[PDB]
């Protein structure tokens, strides 16, 4: 329970992978409603996991951080560096049209299954290992995927506010800021300024 | 067995033409005889803007509450 | 029939006067004669529209054709700063020999009248230059005069006519209106802009006989199709030039500068072709929407229907809204004025701040009147698109076919709606007059520094945000490093920030105070008017005074005096109540722009910023401040050309005054004294040889009221107009 | 830069898209909004002589249905994007960072 | 400073608006004797002008170019004795006495001749009710978390 | 003299003297504090 | 000629006939009240329009109704 001496949700019972008894605001009062926000919920925990990742090893090696990757597209003459190598096709246009044309692709792809099953837990050509063996280990996997990836919004979200409290920072930087005198820079001196 | 509410009711008014329209009053007197479209009446607590405080209701024109 | 009138044969079987009146104010409520259809309406109203085309025509037709006989274009094109302009002559054998002379001028030779229409400088802005101009448009206006005239005739007939669910076919409309009406005729204009006038403002003549031949940019429509649109602005006419020659010409056809033109203090035309052209491509995409005879695009009644919150806040939505809309016609009214009034004055307000046309700025009894010609025809505008709405909701609303939906949940709470309103209004009301009050009476004790004057913090740091630097604030374009500021820097923001940090144009006036005060008095006056407008709108379906209201019409006297009494208890009485606040409302803003405008071209703006303040300083510096010459126009001792005015202002002021005695005195009263008068002349010889037709009857209750308020918007109008335009053209500054 | 180059680069890109990829939903979300309808009826069976579809022309020997109608909206699709890019792209315009 | 005005200590025009009143009330003065009652009178009007000019002086007002106090209401902290704190006054009392007010009706309203209270108050008991307005505002939130403020089906 | 309890207590003279009371508190108020513009204590 | 209209919620008080001041209304018997009675309007072409009955029916609402309609010499009120 999320919040222990307090009633659950009618719809909420705790068989869901992840129902906590988490909704003070109803929104998922309708149960049409609610199988769209599962598959929503299941997108979102997929991208912060797979990006959070993506924010902090580059930094951690000897490059810039999340911000500062992606600055040469502002100015005339951009051109990428993937592991400091000069990107051929860098430039900013061929690579958003390259992205639009197969992220749509993928994702109308995404929208044209109907099973709703299918909608979160695909399978198939998407479960080499096929770790959808037992249906107990299976449900096991994936309360630890979701738990996992509502922690990794999370730290997504909290990327995003430190950033804008330091402008011109990375995560890494601010690990290091606050390694450095523990009890005089915290939030506080962003809370209290 | 009677008609209608029992004497010295609280009724609701449902005629929406009615000053006192989705207020309570109370009946006083319940016509037994049928050929009255109009048998209930009610007198109330406020007077209109005729200066009437009690008007004939049908049955179905009022309901008990409680 | 068998008499006037023939529409309604009830009014025809009147022995009274009553008759012709009614006959008269009946004409066109097509939906209240006898034996009358749906296409017999539709018919009706086509024709009728193609009437009024006519007659627009018509009149632009004159007013061309007249400054061309009459007038004075030619010589006001020589130097436009120097000369005023002529509307036409003066014909009156009642004059005598010193008016005449007193009229005479603009170099005329006789009695002649100044124009303050600004067609002079439209006209000169767009390319008229010579007289033959003028004529050729105006018999040009006469021939489509003409032809529309033609086609209302020719819709009429059999064979000529539409059905009515022709005229019902919703999205074919909007899909032409929107890429035909809208789009192509934004883009013509661009083209006569690019064609015409970019050259005549650059020494060029280009008309019907050579435009052929003549190219608009030196590579022409080579860079369109190449895609390498920046070619068209590679050469900016220089921030020297004048107007109508080539000095400082430069050779661009469209661009994105921002400022003004430094001579004319007028926008330029590269930037107003390239404006046009860019809004008839979003007008030309977007008409490409709703679904037709090709099997794509899409069901309004569809998307209508599906637009319904979860959760049943909203009830049942929009559903059946399509076939509500569709089937009133005065429902479609009350959104087509609604939709106009806002967007007229926002006419109002942007063509006096960023004037379009050249050596406009610079004529000020024009800006005055423009303003006020579009703010009160706006107001007018607004009081008709919220009373058919009130008509819509009498006649043509059916509750079970809107059952739950947005419109039957409005009819549901109108007590919550009428009762916010009536808080906003009393609250405004008390502070606003309160506050005035008491800086009248800090002054009047010689305590000026007890005033209470709030600072209008929030638009000093709007406009701050637009880059104004007097107020200090350092927000959006208005700090040093902001994105804002930074992304803008290269296209328009130098003229921009250029024109809003000059303090001798009208692009966003230095704030104070006063500015707050009056503000806050426009609030109460929109409030109350959209209080008085929304409960006769909400109530006229019937109340608990009246619940059965719907079946007495949309105009009626009274209930009698029955139930405590019923006087004024329509919705076209709500209404005619309305057409005061209007009035009032309209007032304030005008007299706060004419106010705050003289003291600015005066040079002497802290005359206003000092007293605007407290109500003595409205009434003494500017009405009885301003008054002398209109007042003077005539006197014992001679009569000058303000004369015109001086007898203006006392005919609003009489008309006005009549309006009260009908507004006063009601019926009764005079029905018996021209009873008594009846008595006296069939008693009277040699005169009762002559008989009366119609038996003579006290006017009715409506349209005693209808009269009235006649009278004293008459009035109102006329006292207003004499006075601005004698006290701006007697300064002339 | 080459303009035909990039025209019928962008033009054949959002043709493909049409016929390829939203086809089928263009075709059911068209399907499920219809004809548009007066009181009940479509406009035709409403007596409105000018307001029958276009049944000739729309019919295709396509093997999915694609026509005439569709290559006009989706072509045209693709001429406003190659001229976005192309006006933007020699435009010189230049924000700063 | 804050909208471009100065403050009233460093402002010139007005310092010029408060010795123009001061020798304008002394030009007036300079008869009737020079102790009778009109000469005291004048002179207590002129120390209570300088009392007020200077009081405005250190209350940290903002003045513009008319020479006038001018007030900011936008939250700022350096000027909340101008608008934020008397509203807050306010706001209490008001609501003190529409609390009262709408006790004092309920409290009548079971009375077999109600109207007979409304048009002859009945002074004790309004004398009980006065002084629950000193808590209104803990009462009013108790009455709106009970479902209680709200007249319920209207 | 219960009669004239009553009496005291009818609406006008409730108001009239209800308000001459509000009067001498509000002007004594600021024969003591002269020309306030804001809250000048805290 | 004017409009007057009885509605069944009548209670058969008779106050509306006495009060109309040209004889347009009457009453008639019924049997849907306890006073057997109800009005009638027969004789609508000399109706002034006043609204005096109106302003005498007791019930709520109404259960006379005048609707004012076309104006002729008698409903105008006319000596000349
Ligand atoms: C700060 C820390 C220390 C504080 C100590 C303060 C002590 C008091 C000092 C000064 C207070 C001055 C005002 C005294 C109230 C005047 C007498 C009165 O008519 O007031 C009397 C009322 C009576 O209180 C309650 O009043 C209720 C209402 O009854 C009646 O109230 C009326 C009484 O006249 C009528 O009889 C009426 O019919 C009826 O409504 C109930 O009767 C309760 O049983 C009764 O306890 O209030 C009361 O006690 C008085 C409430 C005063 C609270 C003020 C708090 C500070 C401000
Ligand atoms: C100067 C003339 C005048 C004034 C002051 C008003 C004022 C008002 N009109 Mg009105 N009106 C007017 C002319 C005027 N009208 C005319 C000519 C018409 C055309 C017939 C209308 C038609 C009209 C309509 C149809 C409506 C109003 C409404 C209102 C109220 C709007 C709410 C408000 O602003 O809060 C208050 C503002 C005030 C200015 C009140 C001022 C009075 C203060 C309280 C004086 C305080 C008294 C003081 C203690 C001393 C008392 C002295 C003692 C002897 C009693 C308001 C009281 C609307 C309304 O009722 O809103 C709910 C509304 O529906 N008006
Ligand atoms: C491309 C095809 C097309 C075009 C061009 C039009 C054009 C027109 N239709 Mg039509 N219509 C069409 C197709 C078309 N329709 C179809 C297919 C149908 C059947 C579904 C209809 C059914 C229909 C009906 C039933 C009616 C019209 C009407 C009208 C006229 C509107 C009134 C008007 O002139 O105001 C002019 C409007 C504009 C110029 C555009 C609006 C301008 C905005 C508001 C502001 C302008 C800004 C700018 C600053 C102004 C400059 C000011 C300065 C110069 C002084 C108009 C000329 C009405 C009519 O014909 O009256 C006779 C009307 O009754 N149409
Ligand atoms: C509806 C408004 C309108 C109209 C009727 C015209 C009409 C005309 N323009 Mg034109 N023009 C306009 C708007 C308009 N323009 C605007 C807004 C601009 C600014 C971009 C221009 C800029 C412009 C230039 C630079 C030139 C013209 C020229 C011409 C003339 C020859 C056009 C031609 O043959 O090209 C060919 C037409 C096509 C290749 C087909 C057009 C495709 C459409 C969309 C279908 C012609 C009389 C040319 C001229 O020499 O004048 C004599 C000239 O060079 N125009
Ligand atoms: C496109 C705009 C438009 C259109 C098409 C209509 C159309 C219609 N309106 Mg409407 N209305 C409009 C705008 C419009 N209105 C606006 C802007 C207002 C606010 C003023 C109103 C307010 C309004 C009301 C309150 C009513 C209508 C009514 C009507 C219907 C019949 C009107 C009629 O023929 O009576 C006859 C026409 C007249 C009697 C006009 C003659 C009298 C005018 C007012 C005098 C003009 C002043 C004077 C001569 C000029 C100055 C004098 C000189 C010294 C200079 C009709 C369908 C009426 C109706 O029948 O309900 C459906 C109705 O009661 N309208
Ligand atoms: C300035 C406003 C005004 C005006 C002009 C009038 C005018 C009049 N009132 Mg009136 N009244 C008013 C306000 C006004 N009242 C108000 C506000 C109230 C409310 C209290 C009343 C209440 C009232 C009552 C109760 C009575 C009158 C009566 C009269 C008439 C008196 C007889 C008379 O003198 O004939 C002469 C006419 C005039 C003096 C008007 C001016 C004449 C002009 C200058 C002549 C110009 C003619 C012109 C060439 C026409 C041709 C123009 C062409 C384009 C058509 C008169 C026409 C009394 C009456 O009817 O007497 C029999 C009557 O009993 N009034
Ligand atoms: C909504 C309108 C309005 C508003 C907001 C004000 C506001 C104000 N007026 Mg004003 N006034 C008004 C209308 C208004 N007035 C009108 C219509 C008139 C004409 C009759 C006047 C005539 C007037 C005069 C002659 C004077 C004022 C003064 C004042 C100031 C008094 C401050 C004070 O009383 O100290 C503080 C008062 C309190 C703190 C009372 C609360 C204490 C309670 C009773 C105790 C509660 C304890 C818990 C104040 C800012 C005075 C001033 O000094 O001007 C600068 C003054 O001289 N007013
Ligand atoms: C900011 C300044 C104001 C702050 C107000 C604090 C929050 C108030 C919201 C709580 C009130 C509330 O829930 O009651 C809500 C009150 C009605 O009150 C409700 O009554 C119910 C039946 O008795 C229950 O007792 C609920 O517990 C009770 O809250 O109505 C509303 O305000 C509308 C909200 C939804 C109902
Ligand atoms: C430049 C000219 C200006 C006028 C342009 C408008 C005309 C084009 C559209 C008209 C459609 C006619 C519809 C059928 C209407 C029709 O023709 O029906 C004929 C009509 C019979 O009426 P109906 O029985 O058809 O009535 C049904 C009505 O509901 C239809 O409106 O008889 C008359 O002609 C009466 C004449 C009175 C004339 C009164 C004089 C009014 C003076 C002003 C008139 C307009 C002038 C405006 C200038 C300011
Ligand atoms: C009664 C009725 C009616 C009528 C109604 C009316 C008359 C209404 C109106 C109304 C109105 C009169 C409205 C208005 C409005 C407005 C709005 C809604 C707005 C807006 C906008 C915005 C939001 C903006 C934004 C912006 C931009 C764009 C940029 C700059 C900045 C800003 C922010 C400004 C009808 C018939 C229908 C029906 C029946 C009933
Ligand atoms: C036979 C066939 C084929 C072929 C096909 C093709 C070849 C296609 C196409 C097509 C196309 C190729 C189409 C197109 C286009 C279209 C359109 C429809 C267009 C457009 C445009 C627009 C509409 C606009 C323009 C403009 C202007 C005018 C102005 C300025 C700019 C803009 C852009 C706005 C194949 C073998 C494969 C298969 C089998 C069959």
């Amino acid at each position: 329970d999320w919040m222990p001496g307090q009633p659950r949700p009618s719809y909420l019972d705790g068989s869901a992978p992840g129902d906590f008894g988490f909704d003070p605001l109803r929104l998922g009062e309708v149960p049409e409603n609610l199988e769209r926000f599962k598959e929503s919920e299941l997108i979102h925990c997929r991208w912060a996991m797979l990006a959070v990742p993506g924010i902090l090893v580059p930094e951690a090696l000897g490059l810039g951080n999340w911000v500062k990757a992606q600055e040469w597209a502002a100015l005339p003459g951009g051109q990428a560096t993937y592991l400091g190598n000069p990107v051929p096709w860098g430039t900013l246009p061929t690579i958003l049209v390259i992205e639009f044309l197969s992220i749509a692709f993928v994702e109308h792809q995404r929208s044209m299954e109907k099973d709703p099953e299918k909608k979160k837990y695909p399978g198939g050509a998407f479960d080499p290992l096929g770790y959808s063996k037992d249906p107990k280990k299976f449900h096991e996997y994936k309360i630890k995927e979701v738990k996992n990836g509502r922690l990794a919004l999370l730290a997504f979200v909290g990327i995003c506010v430190q950033q804008s409290a330091y402008p011109g920072t990375g995560p890494l930087e601010n690990l290091a800021t606050h390694l450095a005198d523990p009890w005089h820079n915290t939030i506080g001196n962003v809370l209290i300024p | 067995p009677p008609i209608g509410p029992k004497r010295g009711a609280k009724v609701k008014i449902l005629r929406q033409e009615s000053y006192w329209y989705k207020g309570t009053g109370s009946v006083v007197a319940v016509d037994q005889d049928p050929n009255t479209r109009y048998p209930v009446v009610v007198r109330f607590n406020k007077v209109n803007y005729a200066n009437v405080s009690t008007n004939n209701y049908a049955l179905d024109e009022v309901e008990e509450v409680k | 029939a068998l008499r006037f009138p023939r529409f309604s044969q009830g009014l025809a079987q009147d022995p009274t006067t009553r008759r012709i009146w009614f006959g008269i104010a009946t004409a066109h409520d097509f939906e209240s004669h006898d034996d009358i259809t749906e296409g017999r309406l539709y018919q009706n109203i086509f024709a009728s529209h193609f009437g009024q085309l006519a007659i627009i025509f018509l009149w632009t037709s004159g007013n061309l054709f007249h400054v061309a006989w009459q007038g004075n274009f030619e010589a006001w094109v020589q130097d436009p700063l120097h000369v005023r302009p002529i509307a036409h002559a003066i014909w009156d054998p009642h004059f005598g020999q010193p008016a005449v002379e007193a009229f005479t001028r603009g170099g005329a030779l006789g009695p002649v009248n100044i124009a303050y229409s600004g067609v002079y400088q439209w006209w000169y802005t767009i390319g008229l230059r010579t007289n033959e101009d003028l004529y050729t448009g105006a018999i040009f206006l006469l021939f489509l005069s003409f032809i529309s005239l033609l086609a209302g005739w020719l819709h009429l007939q059999p064979k000529w006519k539409p059905s009515v669910s022709w005229f019902k076919n919703a999205e074919s409309r909007l899909n032409h209106h929107l890429s035909g009406l809208f789009g192509v005729s934004s883009l013509a204009w661009a083209g006569h802009l690019v064609h015409v006038a970019i050259p005549g403002s650059r020494g060029e003549y280009v008309r019907w006989n050579n435009f052929l031949s003549v190219l608009p940019h030196p590579q022409g429509l080579g860079p369109l199709f190449t895609g390498q649109w920046n070619l068209y602005a590679q050469n900016p006419d220089s921030s020297n030039h004048l107007f109508s020659t080539s000095q400082g010409a430069g050779t661009a056809i469209l661009t994105l500068l921002g400022g003004f033109h430094p001579q004319t203090q007028s926008l330029w035309l590269t930037d107003m072709a390239h404006h046009h052209l860019a809004i008839a491509i979003l007008f030309l995409i977007g008409g490409h929407m709703y679904r037709t005879n090709f099997g794509i695009g899409h069901s309004i009644k569809y998307i209508l229907e599906a637009h319904i919150p979860p959760g049943g806040r909203l009830g049942r939505g929009h559903k059946g809204l399509y076939d509500t809309i569709n089937n009133s016609i005065h429902f479609q009214l009350g959104l087509a004025l609604a939709s106009l009034g806002v967007i007229t004055s926002l006419v109002a307000q942007h063509m006096y701040s960023l004037p379009a046309y050249a050596f406009i700025a610079q004529d000020f009894t024009t800006q005055a009147a423009l303003y006020t010609h579009h703010q009160y025809i706006a107001g007018f505008i607004m009081t008709g698109a919220f009373a058919h709405g009130a008509i819509f909701f009498i006649r043509d609303y059916n509750p079970e076919q809107n059952a739950d939906n947005v419109l039957a949940r409005m009819l549901e709470h109108k007590e919550a709606i009428i009762s916010h309103l009536s808080w906003a209004s009393l609250f405004l009301g008390f502070h606003t007059l309160g506050l005035y009050v008491h800086n009248d009476v800090m002054l009047a004790f010689g305590t000026p520094e007890k005033q209470i004057l709030i600072e209008p913090i929030f638009a000093q740091w709007i406009q701050s945000a637009h880059g104004k630097t007097s107020y200090g604030f350092d927000v959006l374009l208005s700090s040093t490093n902001s994105p804002a500021l930074n992304a803008g820097r290269s296209i328009w923001l130098p003229g921009w920030l250029n024109a809003i940090n000059e303090n001798s144009n009208s692009l966003f006036l230095t704030i104070g105070p006063g500015d707050f005060l009056v503000h806050h008095a426009i609030a109460l006056g929109l409030h109350t008017t959209t209080l008085i407008l929304v409960k006769g709108a909400l109530d006229a379906r019937g109340s608990k005074l009246m619940p059965d209201k719907k079946d007495f019409g949309y105009s009626f006297p009274c209930d009698g005096p029955g139930r405590g009494g019923t006087c004024d208890i329509s919705a076209w009485d709500a209404f005619y109540l309305a057409v005061f606040w209007m009035l009032n409302t309209i007032g304030w803003v005008t007299f706060y722009w004419h106010w705050k405008h003289i003291t600015l071209w005066q040079g002497n703006v802290s005359q206003f910023n000092e007293s605007s303040t407290y109500l003595m300083g409205w009434l003494r510096d500017y009405l009885w401040l301003n008054s002398s010459q209109l007042i003077n126009g005539y006197n014992p001792f001679g009569m000058n050309s303000l004369s015109v005015w001086a007898w203006m202002f006392l005919f609003g002021h009489l008309v006005w005054a009549t309006g009260f005695m009908f507004l006063i005195s009601w019926r009764g009263y005079w029905q018996e004294l021209i009873e008594t008068l009846a008595w006296a002349h069939e008693r009277t010889p040699l005169a009762n040889l002559i008989r009366w037709r119609d038996k003579p009857v006290a006017l009715s209750i409506v349209q005693a009221r209808l009269v009235g308020l006649v009278h004293f918007s008459v009035g109102y109008i006329f006292t207003y107009a004499a006075f601005l335009i004698a006290s701006t053209s007697g300064k002339f500054g | 830069l080459n303009p035909s180059l990039v025209i019928s680069l962008s033009t054949g890109l959002s043709l493909f898209l049409g016929r390829f990829v939203f086809f089928n939903f263009q075709r059911e979300n068209v399907a499920k909004q219809g004809l548009p309808e007066q009181n009940g009826v479509t406009h035709f069976e409403a007596g409105d002589t000018r307001a029958k579809e276009y049944v000739s022309l729309l019919k295709s020997n396509d093997p999915v249905g694609f026509n005439i109608v569709d290559v006009l909206a989706w072509g045209s699709i693709g001429h406003i994007v190659a001229y976005y890019i192309l006006a933007t792209s020699s435009n010189g315009y230049d924000p700063k960072f | 400073d804050i909208a471009g005005l100065t403050p009233c200590k460093d402002s010139k025009q007005f310092a010029k608006r408060e010795k123009q009143s001061i020798k304008k009330l002394e030009s007036s003065l300079k008869l009737y004797a020079p102790d009778s009652a009109p000469a005291l009178a004048i002179n207590a009007t002129i120390e209570k002008t300088k009392r007020r000019f200077d009081n405005y002086g250190k209350q940290g007002l903002l003045c513009g170019a008319d020479g006038l106090p001018h007030l900011i209401v936008s939250g700022d902290q350096r000027h909340w004795g101008e608008f934020i704190t008397p509203g807050i006054l306010f706001l209490y009392i008001a609501g003190w006495i529409g609390w009262v007010g709408r006790s004092y009706l309920i409290a009548i309203r079971d009375d077999k001749k109600p109207t007979q209270k409304e048009i002859i108050i009945d002074v004790p008991l309004a004398t009980g009710l006065v002084f629950r307005g000193f808590s209104w505002p803990i009462a009013a939130y108790r009455e709106l978390l009970n479902g209680e403020l709200v007249a319920k089906d209207v | 003299m219960r009669d004239l309890k009553t009496y005291l207590s009818v609406a006008p003279v409730a108001s009239t003297l209800w308000f001459a009371a509000l009067a001498g508190l509000l002007i004594e108020i600021n024969r003591f504090f002269p020309d306030a513009l804001t809250f000048p204590f805290f | 000629s004017h409009s007057v209209k009885i509605y069944d919620t009548c209670i058969g008080c008779t106050q509306c006939v006495r009060a109309c001041p040209t004889d347009v209304l009457e009453m008639i018997p019924w049997g849907g009240c306890k006073a057997k009675q109800i009005a009638s309007a027969p004789r609508t072409e000399d109706c002034v329009g006043c609204k005096r009955c109106e302003s005498a029916c007791p019930t709520d609402f109404l259960s006379v109704r005048v609707y004012l309609w076309h104006e002729t010499t008698r409903s105008m009120g006319l000596a000349y």
